[PDB]
């Protein structure tokens, strides 16, 4: 399947090179999704764990 | 009297000199130019000369780069001319701005590119013009600042790559991150392969115009938002007691750089 | 094309995200683009006819 | 409902169509990707 293996040799592992981007960025919309609304209070999202998995 | 028949007609004369010079001046005949300008008293006509320079260039963006160099040299033997250009298109361009001029926003920042590519100006500048006009993106202020990076980018990779990886990296979160239309969708995939290919099409300084050696230019430090004083009084004319020593005084000068 | 043809029930289960953070090494944000673009893309091209 | 809205730590759900915070991670990038990224960063780089 033709791996690439772009290399490192710079820190913050998340550099983004050799990558192009055709997606026009901040502003998009061309299909319904469901929730168009911000409505709902807060009511079942237990504070003991609505955190995600990993902050540590 | 004599005494200010004189300097009138004399005022009059300089203000059609640097008209004349300024509508002449291209890559061919730059130093020539000079030589001509610097034969008239551009210290006492210094607002005259900025005044002359702006006017044509927001008229005549297709010579931003020769009204660059133009700059580039007289700021190298007058700094202070120089940045009284520097103050009055950076108040032009946040007049633009401010009034939602998209015209004059793309002839003051193309302006303001060339003069960084030229060391007149610091690239902070354009960091801080960036920035403000991608808060808030609009077609419009997106418009401005993609016309503006293709201009300076390539002296900004080199001077601040750090600064411009964060213009990019703002760029594509707008491209992704955000609500766009077509039109700036297009702006920026533009934009992107503008650096990809390097900057090609976008030279700092065309062969003929890089006419100051780099020890020997002065770069000013003029952030976007500072309060400047534009000077316009200096325009208009008015009776100089010391006309006598003040003209004496740039003969001097001008028997020094010649 | 060949299922909007043949009017099945077009669903998709796109593969190989190991391939594009392990390999390609992305950020999150540029991840949900590509996939966003992706996706995008898709239901454009099956909105043809 | 968790895709193309952005979620927040204070006020605790409120999944705007906008970043309060000038760098706002989606809650789609913080809840499945990126917990998957750390899993999977810390099993195959730090494994002793």
């Amino acid at each position: 399947p033709n791996v690439v293996f772009i290399k490192t040799e710079d820190p913050d592992l998340p550099a983004f090179y050799f990558d192009p981007l055709i997606n026009p960025i901040s502003h998009r919309h061309s299909v319904k999704s469901q929730e168009p609304l911000p409505d709902d209070d807060e009511e079942f999202e237990l504070p003991e764990f609505v955190e995600p998995f990993l902050k540590d | 009297k004599n005494s200010l028949a004189y300097q009138r007609m004399s005022w009059e004369a300089l203000k059609k000199s640097i008209n004349g010079l300024i509508n002449k001046v291209n890559i061919s005949n730059i130093s020539i130019i000079i030589q001509e300008l610097l034969q008239e008293n551009i210290v006492r006509g210094r607002g005259l000369l900025s005044r002359s320079v702006l006017q044509a260039q927001s008229a005549s963006p297709i010579f931003t780069h020769v009204y660059a160099a133009l700059v580039a040299i007289i700021n190298s033997k007058f700094p202070q001319i120089g940045e009284l250009i520097l103050k009055r298109l950076i108040l032009n361009f946040r007049k633009g701005y401010r009034r939602n001029d998209k015209q004059l926003c793309l002839t003051a920042s193309k302006f303001v590119a060339h003069l960084i590519n030229q060391n007149v100006a610091h690239e902070v500048l354009c960091l801080e013009m960036l920035t403000l006009l991608l808060e808030r993106p609009t077609d419009d202020s997106v418009e401005v600042a993609i016309g503006f990076l293709k201009e300076c980018g390539l002296k900004l990779t080199q001077v601040s790559p750090r600064g411009i990886n964060a213009i990019f990296e703002r760029l594509r979160n707008i491209l992704h991150e955000s609500e766009i239309d077509k039109r700036v969708q297009y702006m920026i995939e533009v934009m992107f392969a503008v650096r990809k290919d390097g900057f090609k099409d976008h030279p700092i300084i065309l062969e003929g115009l890089d006419l100051v050696e780099e020890d020997d230019q002065f770069t000013h430090m003029l952030p976007l938002e500072d309060d400047y004083n534009p000077e316009d009084v200096l325009n208009v004319f008015k009776m100089d007691p010391n006309f006598m020593e003040n003209e004496e005084k740039y003969k001097a000068i001008k028997k020094e750089i010649l | 094309k060949h299922a909007v043809q043949e009017r099945l029930a077009v669903t998709v289960c796109i593969n190989k995200i190991d391939r594009l953070i392990l390999e390609l090494k992305l950020p999150p944000t540029d991840a949900y683009y590509k996939l966003r673009h992706i996706v995008d893309e898709v239901n454009g091209l099956i909105s043809m006819y | 409902r968790l895709w193309g809205d952005i979620y927040f730590n204070p006020k605790t759900r409120k999944f705007t169509k906008k970043a309060p915070t000038s760098s706002s991670q989606r809650s789609f990038v913080e809840f499945i990707l990126e917990p998957l990224y750390k899993i999977l960063a810390q099993v195959v780089g730090d494994v002793d």
